[PDB]
């Protein structure tokens, strides 16, 4: 499931990791009981798609809002004090390599985001993107094709 | 482009026209006495000061921008708006489908003419903008945006003969867009455009590995420096950007091969031999930008503590980081803590966690938790959290393990039974088999030793919030996690 869901974010691995614990910390503070009927066993199948119901409603209230809080968290842990002098998160996770004092001059090819990564685009970043941007009025064969 | 314009004077009495100022499409449509279609925004900006005439023809408006039309100019515009953008899809369907049907190129001046309908050229008034693949003029964007759709489309061929084209292109936009900007942003795209190229014709291409692995190869130990051209301030040749998505290619296959190296068993003896010569290749330039390069793909694909385990002190793939970060690293690089996504009412709890467990004083813990806002679930899980961060990276590491039990326990014990922030029973039984490390999740005994703490990790994250989280939607997975009999 880990490999699975670093394949399907377009992120990298701690920032997947940083999904995970975005949802997990996210399911806290949600305190609106609306979730009446069902039983709390798990007994029928009536009351285990309610529950289905309900926490698809908390997911989809919780994966719509990420975009905007992952560069933030991004900046508070790049900017913790101790992994801070650690010059392994300095070269990688935000801040700009330029205090490593063997290195080529300034030149409009040598910044820091020409020298970056990224992704790797696949099948289930796809269907991840047909689901946010509504894919069931406007694009439903790619829906179809990618479900299966 | 006649068949637009003789659609437009059926459509609604000879010229719906742009807006003079905006150059676009009029929005709250004011007409002129001399059938002039305006934008509300940009006549009631216009017409105030001693300009109580036309831009176009002219002709002096007499009294005020007072005739709005309701009933024929939305429609017109809407009409008319939807025409050019069907007729947009049609010319970029048939540019896309027609023009690039085969491997042989079409001829040079169909692709100077296609280069040069992107442009708005000179108008007696902002100059020179930029639009998205249009037969027409009237269509505007007044900011000037670069695309990367003819980009993608003129390297679907081979890149020995479309270098100069992709070239004066470049040449276009740096002499009247991009003259003093941020040019790095355009690079990068070019970067990736000629990476997506070569991404296809390899991938859609049928060929083995060994033969690419040899010509890449052959690229690699013939490969001149000859980083003084293309440096300075604005020399940015289409071959430089092609050899540095080349090297960028080399090494994402080269840390590829380095995650399956650290995974698993030997490379078969000719992977060793590419592996051998992009260490020379790095060790051989001191152009460590590509170094950079190869840390954030090898921290992209696998995680923090890979790279942390390959920063280790006689690994035979320390070649693979830069000559200053090795010498000034110790051995007590300790781990990421995850959980300040919280933030800021976790990070003081936790370092006053810290300070209790290098004290022996326990009232400060209490003191950080009486200075912090969002009530008693979360407050409680930030306490359970800070606890399990400063015991495991006490027990984790090998210089101070087991330090709460050097006269320690007892204060953090006497918090507990003092405040009552985490005296609740359920929580009480999870803190004691957390304080003396009998709590079975530590011992989850995988062997691969990376993830295994990420394992760890989440699963007290995930009983933490079970613990505390009081919520109707957290009352199956509590029974999943402390009544697998009732289950
Ligand atoms: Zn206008």
């Amino acid at each position: 499931d880990l490999e699975q869901l670093t394949k399907m974010l377009g992120r990298s691995a701690d920032e997947t990791i940083h999904v995970v614990h975005l949802i997990l910390s996210s399911l806290l503070r949600v305190q609106s009981h609306g979730v009446l009927n069902f039983n709390a066993e798990l007994s029928t199948k009536g009351c285990r798609n309610n529950w289905e119901k309900h926490f698809e409603t908390l997911l989809l209230r919780e994966l719509k809002h990420l975009d905007k809080n992952l560069p933030a968290i991004n900046a508070l842990i790049s900017q913790d004090e101790r992994i801070s002098s650690n010059p392994v998160t300095k070269i990688i996770y935000g801040d700009p390599a330029t205090f490593l004092p063997h290195l080529p001059q300034k030149s409009i090819i040598h910044c820091s985001k020409i020298w970056s990564c990224r992704r790797k685009i696949t099948v289930e970043y796809l269907q991840h993107i047909v689901e946010q941007k509504n894919g069931k009025e406007t694009v439903p064969v790619l829906w179809h094709f990618l479900q299966k | 482009c006649d068949c637009k314009d003789k659609a437009s004077k059926k459509f609604s009495r000879f010229g719906i026209q742009p807006c003079f100022i905006c150059h676009g499409d009029a929005q709250d449509p004011v007409c002129l006495p001399c059938d002039h279609v305006y934008c509300l925004r940009c006549i009631q900006t216009w017409l105030i000061p001693g300009q109580m005439m036309c831009p176009y023809c002219l002709t002096d408006l007499p009294d005020k921008f007072s005739p709005t039309v309701s009933q024929d100019h939305r429609k017109a515009i809407e009409k008319h708006a939807q025409f050019r953008h069907m007729c947009n899809s049609f010319f970029v369907d048939l540019v896309s489908t027609m023009c690039f049907k085969d491997n042989t190129p079409p001829e040079k001046s169909v692709i100077d003419t296609l280069l040069s309908l992107l442009f708005v050229q000179k108008e007696l008034l902002h100059r020179e903008h930029t639009k998205s693949l249009s037969p027409f003029d009237d269509v505007v964007d007044q900011t000037p945006v670069i695309r990367s759709v003819l980009l993608k489309l003129l390297l679907k061929y081979s890149f020995h003969e479309v270098k100069d084209y992709i070239q004066n292109y470049l040449t276009q936009l740096e002499k009247k867009a991009f003259l003093t900007e941020d040019k790095t942003e355009l690079y990068l795209l070019f970067i990736s455009c000629l990476e997506d190229s070569v991404h296809q014709k390899t991938s859609a291409g049928c060929r083995n590995l060994e033969q690419v692995l040899r010509e890449e190869g052959h690229f690699l130990r013939t490969y001149s420096p000859g980083l003084q051209g293309q440096e300075p301030v604005r020399i940015a040749s289409v071959e430089y950007l092609q050899e540095v998505a080349r090297v960028r290619l080399c090494l994402d296959l080269a840390a590829d091969f380095l995650s399956e190296l650290q995974e698993g068993s030997e490379l078969a003896e000719d992977k060793r031999r590419f592996l051998k010569h992009v260490e020379e290749f790095c060790t051989r330039v001191n152009n460590d930008w590509h170094r950079v390069y190869l840390v954030r793909k090898l921290s992209s694909q696998r995680g923090m503590e890979f790279v942390q385990s390959f920063s280790k002190q006689g690994h035979p793939c320390q070649w693979v980081f830069p000559r200053k970060v090795i010498a000034q690293q110790k051995d007590h690089v300790s781990l990421m803590d995850r959980y300040l996504v919280h933030g800021n009412e976790y990070k003081a709890v936790r370092d006053a966690t810290a300070k209790a467990v290098l004290e022996c004083k326990t009232l400060d813990i209490g003191n950080a938790l009486m200075a912090c806002r969002s009530p008693k679930p979360q407050q409680t899980a930030y306490l359970l959290l800070a606890l399990y961060t400063e015991v495991a990276a006490l027990y984790r590491s090998p210089n101070g393990s087991l330090h709460p039990e050097a006269k320690q326990l007892e204060a953090v014990n006497k918090f507990i039974k003092e405040s009552k922030i985490l005296s609740d029973p359920n929580i009480r039984c999870f803190a004691r088999s957390l304080v003396d490390n009998t709590l079975p999740l530590l011992k989850i005994r995988s062997a691969n030793s990376i993830l295994k703490g990420t394992v760890t990790e989440m699963a007290v994250h995930v009983a933490t919030i079970l613990l505390c989280g009081h919520n109707q939607i957290l009352k199956p997975l509590r029974n999943l996690a402390f009544y697998p009999v009732n289950m």
